[PDB]
RNA sequence: CUAGAGUCCAUAUCAACAAUAGGGCGACCUCGAUGGAUCAGGACAUCCCGAUGGUGCAGCCGCUAUUAAAGGUUCGUUUAACGAUUAAAGUCCUACGUGAUCUGAGUUCAGACCGGAGUAAUCCAGGUCGGUUUCUAUCUACUUAAAUUCCUCCCUGUACGAAAGGACAAGAGAAAUAAGGCCUACUUCACAAAGCGCCUUCCCCCGUAAAUGAUUCUCAACUU
């Protein structure tokens, strides 16, 4: 869904998320083997001149039946070792991650609504 | 000097009576054998480690989706087992082999349309000519009477099964189709170059290497699929629900045997062998047999802990 | 008896018989006691073959 | 691609003289009942088709010259007739074609 | 790849295959009997059916109307497909139409064939017809009928 | 809420403290009962500041205080779409054009 | 070979002056038409995966050696540099491996400009712009079943370690690639084909480690 050079939309409440230009950050490498990102995956975001990791939680690419699909490809910030960038999630998220191995209760402990 | 059909010198109150005549002798010769235990059975010998006992041939339907306890979907492809019977067994010393040969046929066609050869041989037999016939690799003990009829109750539930079956044909392809290269750029200066297969070899050998990835015919060729499980089987319509797909198209004959896997081995000890018998069956089977984590179309509604 | 010949010293081990199926990484090597092991005649056929006369009648 | 050297011509007999390249001997040949000249099993006559086409090409001349100009097809049944008939009980209100001819035997009549 | 495919290419595109099964069609409707390649005449047979079953639909249907209107480009064809075509076949419920081979014509050597509506007032083809029943074979077949017919009613 | 059963918050003094809690409380999850239920990793090890374990049912937050400060999770889960920074932020605008 | 480094100490590793082996200027054929794409074949002097000795090998990491070529060896900016990754981003041979499969440059051309030389015409191992080879296949040759790896969990925060730290083996889950198939769903689409979708994928590797035992693991008879 997600790949190189490839407009994300960030949703948590980071400063450095915030866009004054409303200029979108674009992905430059995906933490995978082939390069392909879905929900729940690692990737690495090149904004405001930093290059800072991140983590997609929503694509537009149609996945697994049941599994909810959102309009907009979106992606939440955190550090280099996991914690969250951002203090808060407003947009809704899927609860796919609870079943994902990683490390994801981080974000959804400050993640509000669930789809 | 002429070739010549069934039908040709038939008149038109002929043809219907022909028609109907051959179809309740096919009939009839067919219900003869639904009692295999009372003409004279075969001995029965009990399961034993490393007994390979008969497979089966079934026609693929369709898929349809499948859900377990646990919450996941599988696909499952329909197996129907349908006119399928034993024709004849060869011992292994006549075999010239390992193991002991058994052959299975189904899939009855018209009697019109069959060699002169094969057709006094299912004479002899009393059965319609089956469409296509295969040999299973059986122990001593698991031989099987000519004659006798197989169902879908030959496996069970749980059960690892093997499928073989000719593959979808596709013609002569090229090589992206074929083998899958990667082509060439469709822009920047390419002159009638977009699929071609490129170099073929190196120029010192000044020949090419036997077996070269080139253009040619794809597919009408016989595929194995291992380790796909039994979900379901249905006793009325004697019908298979193996997990995941098979190679062939819609309504081909599939070759259907217990999985020869390493990890599947010793596993038909509740097996039926060699077969099953429902004449002789002491109890009759239920209408569906499901697996332990099937989720039965009638059961409520799956609420997880 | 093709099976109890002898070989005199280490051919046994030694002795390798080397052939090609034509396709790429297909040169296969086999020592006499890997070929006698398998094929308990191919040792006495394998001899006779190379010492006849290399024409159509050797076949 | 140019040939490198000029192929003999006993290669050129083994390509030409192929089997495959001869013509295969048609073996569904037979006599017509009727007239009795050569057809094929699937095919029509060609001596009973060709003079069907040119009774009914003489039929649709009558049908054009009775008709008079186009865009004016009937709305009503139509049936030829020949020479010393007359109209039947269940041929009424339909167009009537005459024929100055016998009636062709193989032209039965309903 | 060609798996399903129940139209064939012909003609110069989509538009063009219509265009060349429509004009069969309406000389098939104007002179009941026409002749035509054979491929040609096989796909334009599935159309020839068709029309009748639109025509049984009646006149004062709109969506026949429509139908017939596109499909016949002689508008004076109209009045007799709801008038003569649709009423003769009104018992009928399939095959109005035969379609047999004939010779191939000397210009090209192409496979011919012949297609008419059941039921014209042109001479009749020289029907292909089975053997009599009063042949050997036959005989013999009817000989073991009556047998057989003898032997389960007694 | 479709997260959980039961959440809760573990203040510590030093990252040497959280691990040790963290180790403790795994290893008597493992050995007490329950082997139907699959085991549980432990999610920040690297995150110093932070660190979190999930169970079944229940899930547990060990950071440090100045992190509960920061993150501020205890009306989160009392007020949903209620809280200061959850007011805070400003809604969707889909930016309009200019002049 | 054993001077010299390595606290001591040739030989855990490094290495002087030397010595012994192996690997791929000449005009011998042709003056009568290099980079990348794709496909790769092969060697091992092994980048990764595997097995085993030594260590200045506690354990994790490392260094060095033996054996092993079945399998794998990334994507980007500029014209090797660094950007991010990976179990790894190997050295080569193959007429640049491969232009009658294709395609940037250079060996240079017909036009021109700058700097330089030349009286000039005109030149330059200085820089720059622009810039045409084609081919219908005659012959040879060829043209359809055994899978690998990473990560996570358990063992285990166990052995080891004063701590800092931190494993083996066996088992489980998940993912990627590759091979072979398929259309129930999603999607491109609709009697069908296809992937972005789904299903299946199964052998060993002999370097050495040890018993008994003669003239001591054995180019002694022998056992694992
Ligand atoms: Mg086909
Ligand atoms: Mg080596
Ligand atoms: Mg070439
Ligand atoms: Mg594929
Ligand atoms: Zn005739």
């Amino acid at each position: 869904a997600i790949q190189k050079m490839t407009r994300v939309r960030v949703v948590d409440n980071s400063a450095l998320g915030n866009s004054p230009y409303h200029r979108a950050p674009r992905c430059i490498h995906v933490y995978k083997k082939n390069g392909v990102g879905k929900v729940g995956d690692q990737i690495l975001l090149a904004i405001k001149g930093q290059k800072k990791k991140a983590l997609i939680v929503g694509h537009c690419m149609p996945g697994p039946r049941m599994t909810p699909r959102f309009d907009s490809n979106n992606v939440v910030l955190i550090e280099d070792n996991g914690n969250p960038v951002g203090t808060r999630i407003k947009t809704p998220i899927p609860t796919s991650l609870r079943k994902r191995e990683g490390e994801y209760s981080k974000v959804l402990a400050i993640a509000q609504n669930f789809v | 000097k002429s070739g010549t059909w069934w039908d040709e010198h038939l008149s038109e109150e002929n043809v219907p009576f022909i028609k109907q005549l051959v179809s309740d002798e096919d009939k009839a010769q067919l219900a003869s054998k639904l009692c295999p235990l009372k003409d004279e059975p075969w001995p029965i010998h009990p399961w034993e480690p490393g007994s390979f006992r008969v497979g089966l041939i079934a026609l693929k339907l369709g898929m349809m989706p499948l859900w377990t306890k646990d919450g996941q979907k599988h696909v499952v492809t329909l197996l129907q087992v349908q006119d399928c019977h034993v024709l004849k067994y060869t011992s292994k010393e006549n075999c010239n082999g390992k193991m002991a040969t058994l052959s299975v046929g189904g899939k009855t066609v018209s009697r019109f349309r069959k060699a002169t050869s094969i057709l006094e041989f299912y004479r002899e037999l009393g059965l319609p000519p089956k469409q296509t016939v295969k040999i299973f690799n059986i122990t001593d003990n698991a031989a099987i009477k000519p004659g006798t009829p197989l169902y879908a109750a030959h496996f069970r539930p749980g059960q690892y099964v093997d499928v073989t079956a000719k593959t979808i044909g596709k013609g002569f392809q090229g090589v992206m189709k074929r083998w899958g290269f990667k082509g060439q750029p469709a822009t920047h200066g390419q002159t009638k170059t977009h699929r071609r297969p490129g170099a073929v070899a190196t120029g010192d050998i000044g020949r090419v290497w036997p077996g070269t990835k080139m253009p040619g015919k794809m597919g009408n060729i016989y595929r194995t699929e291992y380790g796909l499980k039994v979900w379901r089987i249905n006793t009325k319509h004697n019908i298979i629900y193996v997990n995941g797909s098979v190679p062939g198209h819609k309504n081909c004959l599939v070759k259907v045997k217990d999985s020869k896997l390493p990890a599947y081995k010793d596993l038909g000890k509740n097996l039926p062998f060699p077969t099953y018998f429902p004449d002789g069956d002491e109890e009759e089977l239920p209408e569906d047999l499901y697996d332990e984590n099937v989720c039965q179309p009638g059961a409520p509604s799956i609420t997880f802990a | 008896n093709t099976r109890h010949i002898a070989f005199s010293g280490n051919k046994w081990e030694q002795k390798v018989y080397s052939s090609h199926t034509g396709y790429p990484g297909g040169f296969r090597q086999v020592t006499a006691a890997q070929l006698h092991l398998r094929d308990p005649v191919a040792i006495v056929k394998l001899a006779i073959y190379g010492m006849l006369p290399k024409n159509l009648h050797r076949r | 691609a140019a040939p490198k050297n000029r192929r003999t011509i006993e290669v050129n007999r083994c390509r030409r003289r192929n089997p495959q390249k001869l013509i295969k001997v048609k073996n569904n040949i037979d006599v017509c009942p009727e007239c009795g000249h050569l057809k094929q099993k699937h095919v029509l006559c060609a001596y009973c088709y060709e003079k069907v086409c040119k009774e009914t090409a003489e039929i649709r001349r009558q049908i054009g010259k009775q008709e008079g100009g186009p865009f004016k097809a009937p709305t009503i049944e139509t049936v030829v007739l020949y020479t010393g008939e007359t109209p039947s009980e269940q041929d009424q209100g339909k167009r009537i074609i005459e024929r100055d001819r016998k009636r062709p035997s193989w032209f039965t009549q309903n | 790849i060609s798996h399903g495919r129940v139209f064939r290419r012909m003609g110069l595109g989509p538009e063009s295959r219509i265009h060349l099964l429509r004009n069969l069609l309406t000389g098939l409707v104007r002179h009941e009997r026409i002749e035509a390649p054979w491929a040609r005449v096989d796909e334009m047979r599935g159309y020839a059916e068709k029309l009748i079953d639109y025509g049984k639909l009646g006149d004062t249907n709109e969506r026949a109307m429509r139908m017939a209107d596109f499909w016949l480009t002689e508008k004076d064809l109209i009045p007799k497909l709801f008038q003569v075509l649709a009423p003769r076949y009104k018992d009928q419920t399939g095959g109005y139409t035969r379609m047999l081979q004939i010779p191939n014509r000397s210009l090209d050597r192409a496979k011919m064939a012949v297609i008419e509506y059941k039921g014209n007032c042109l001479p009749p083809l020289p029907l292909p017809r089975r053997d009599s029943h009063l042949t050997l074979l036959n005989q013999l077949l009817q000989g073991l009928r009556q047998d057989l017919r003898q032997s389960q009613e007694a | 809420m479709r997260y959980t059963d039961y959440f809760v918050i573990v203040s510590g003094t030093s990252t040497r403290h959280l691990h040790a809690m963290a180790f403790y409380v795994v290893k008597m999850y493992k050995h007490l009962k329950c082997k139907r239920d699959p085991h549980v990793k432990i999610e920040g090890k690297d995150t110093d500041d932070w660190l979190c374990v999930d169970f079944g049912s229940m899930v547990i937050h060990l950071m440090l205080p100045e992190t509960r400060e920061i993150y501020e999770l205890e009306k989160l889960w009392t007020l949903r779409s209620y809280d200061d920074q959850l007011a805070q932020i400003a809604p969707e605008t889909v930016p309009e054009d200019f002049i």
